[PDB]
């Protein structure tokens, strides 16, 4: 932990929130790559970040293509 | 003149008090932090126009002013782009400064017409062996690449676009649909090292264009970036009047980028879930790729093919504009044959004899049935043993093996790092040197004599030099020198070796750092646009 941030958008967190996590986890994670220092960023599945998305987008009345994903 | 109306994702929405905008013109949003392009996708009736952004649209206000730009995305075009990245509205993204534009074109375009086609069907010569010869390419055509990653994809690339600048005094577009920045990146660093493109004051020395629309543009960037390419090649086409190449790396994503950009003009997909429209957004693109009478532009785009399933409506559309297929394999790579182009995958239109001629063509379907009658054998080889079957089916199989080597050839743009110069290999010289090999005068000659050799007037002075190499071999002697301690150390003498690397207990965490106090109040905005505390009670 003295290299480690953890962003945690568990599963009782909103789906905008789950959605925004990687991408908030990213700004961190890019602090440390615009400085010339390194960095390792894990997503751990990203493919429940898609279906948070999916959430917001259904129910934003946008249109769905396959399995209802967004465009 | 107009302003947003809506904000939905990709899709903007502005509203035109006066004249609405025609479809596929370019609107510039006034005010914004980059410069945000809107393409006009359709006119939604109560003067609304419904558009495709090229950027992102976060940070998009509605009421923000729209200045149509009175025309369709235009693009500089001409010599002046020739080593340079452009990206899909035609800005330079290589950090070079601006683009010399001979003109600016815009990327919408129709076809050329029914008149302006060229009725003949002839061959684009490429100066490789095995792409001449078993697989021509026709001049005007589309041609599927096959590829992959290690199988000298990139080199295969950079060795069309020098030998078709060099022979034929045609340039090269690349069209980078989609794809990877690093994987873009890699292509332009290993394209300025092999030469066809050069920086500075040679700029114009160089021989292809870069038009790139990455992987994290937004769709309706991706979608339009490979027209910006064909309005590149175009320019050569119609003004220069050149043979021109097209790479459109990934016409796959062309297919996914226009898909999704229906998904969000809330189109009703169609069958497996690409767009209604699939084969006129290909047949849009791939029409425009055509011989006129001015020149010629020859198309090589690389194919994938989803879930590894032909009949899937994205390769099925797109094999219906292809001329050819170039099918590169990992097992001829690691076969040390390169270019890795499978010689019996690998097919044409090009490849029948009304077109290339009789003498052309028996030259290829035997050169192809000798490779074929070796490879299915190769459970005979195994299962019984080499010498248990006939003397001519291995007559074949020593036959096969000088061709399957004599498909291999070094390339120029590979000789920076390869050592081995580059041959440029014409056609009459690859028919010539393939039907004495499928005849047999060359049945004495070693295989590995046929390895990496221009032509057949190539391949004896190979085989003169490998053979006199015995004569060369008594000069001195081989055995052991000072077994274990000539200059092999002590293992702690070794530990001494090791060079001092001071390691910090700091991190070196704070270099430029602000350091901004942020407070956990909720700083709102009240009516007047201030900064103002969120009030208490609701």
């Amino acid at each position: 932990m003295r290299y480690t941030i953890m962003v945690s958008a568990t599963a009782s967190d909103a789906a905008p929130l789950q959605f925004l996590a990687p991408y908030s986890g990213c700004a961190m994670a890019e602090y440390f790559r615009d400085t010339g220092k390194h960095g390792l960023i894990i997503y751990d599945d990203l493919s429940k970040q898609s279906v948070a998305y999916r959430q917001m987008s259904l129910l934003l009345r946008r249109p769905p293509g396959r399995e209802a994903f967004p465009g | 003149a107009g302003y947003v109306s809506q904000v939905i994702g990709p899709v903007v929405d502005v509203r035109f008090d006066g004249e609405l905008p025609s479809i596929l013109s370019s609107l510039e949003v006034e005010g914004h932090s980059v410069r945000l392009v809107l393409e006009v996708a359709q006119h939604m009736g109560d003067n609304t126009v419904r558009c495709i952004a090229m950027d992102s649209t976060d940070g998009l206000v509605r009421g923000q002013k729209v200045v149509d730009t009175g025309s369709p995305i235009k693009v500089p075009v001409g010599r002046g782009t020739l080593g340079r990245i452009m990206n899909v509205i035609g800005e330079p993204v290589d950090e070079q400064g601006p683009i010399d534009a001979a003109d600016i074109w815009s990327i919408h375009r129709e076809a050329p017409e029914f008149t302006e086609q060229s009725t003949e069907q002839e061959i684009l010569v490429t100066g490789i062996k095995v792409v001449d010869l078993l697989a021509p390419y026709q001049r005007g055509g589309k041609i599927g690449l096959f590829g992959g990653a290690g199988v000298g994809k990139t080199v295969l690339i950079m060795e069309l676009i020098n030998n078709v600048a060099k022979a034929h005094g045609g340039f090269s577009v690349f069209a980078g649909v989609g794809e990877r920045t690093r994987e873009g990146n890699d292509l332009y660093r290993e394209m300025i090292e092999s030469g066809v493109i050069k920086l500075g004051a040679e700029r114009g020395n160089s021989k292809c264009t870069l038009v790139y629309g990455q992987m994290n543009e937004p769709p309706g960037a991706r979608a339009r970036v490979a027209l910006t390419g064909l309005t590149v090649a175009e320019y050569f086409r119609d003004i220069e009047g050149q043979d021109v190449l097209l790479f459109v790396d990934n016409i796959f994503r062309f297919t996914q980028a226009n898909s999704e950009v229906s998904a969000l003009l809330g189109r009703i997909p169609s069958a497996v879930g690409y767009q209604p429209t699939l084969a006129t957004d290909l047949g849009g693109l791939q029409e425009r790729i055509t011989t006129t009478t001015k020149g010629s532009i020859t198309s090589v785009q690389a194919v994938y093919v989803p879930a590894d399933d032909l009949t899937d409506p994205a390769p099925a559309t797109t094999f219906a504009h292809l001329d050819a297929t170039t099918v590169l394999s990992r097992s001829i790579a690691e076969l040390g044959i390169y270019p890795a182009v499978d010689p019996l995958d690998s097919t044409s239109r090009m490849l029948n004899p009304n077109v290339i001629g009789a003498e052309h063509y028996n030259v290829a379907r035997g050169v192809q049935k000798v490779l074929q009658d070796y490879k299915n054998l190769q459970d005979i080889i195994a299962i019984l043993g080499m010498d248990e079957l006939s003397e001519e089916d291995k007559l074949t199989v020593a036959r096969a093996r000088k061709i399957q080597r004599f498909l291999s050839q070094p390339f120029q743009v590979a000789e920076v790092f390869t050592g081995t110069p580059g041959k440029y290999v014409d056609l009459a010289d690859t028919i010539s040197g393939f039907q004495g090999v499928l005849t047999g005068k060359y049945d004495d000659l070693p295989e590995m004599a046929f390895y990496m050799v221009g032509d057949i007037k190539e391949v004896k002075e190979k085989a003169d030099k490998m053979a006199k190499d015995i004569a060369s071999r008594k000069e001195a002697d081989n055995k052991k020198v000072s077994e274990e301690l000539k200059d092999i150390p002590s293992l702690d003498k070794l530990v001494s070796e090791i060079k001092e690397v001071v390691i910090e207990e700091d991190d070196g965490l704070e270099e430029d750092f602000k350091a901004e106090a942020l407070s956990s109040e909720t700083v709102v905005l009240n009516e007047e646009g201030k900064s103002v505390p969120l009030p208490k009670k609701n």
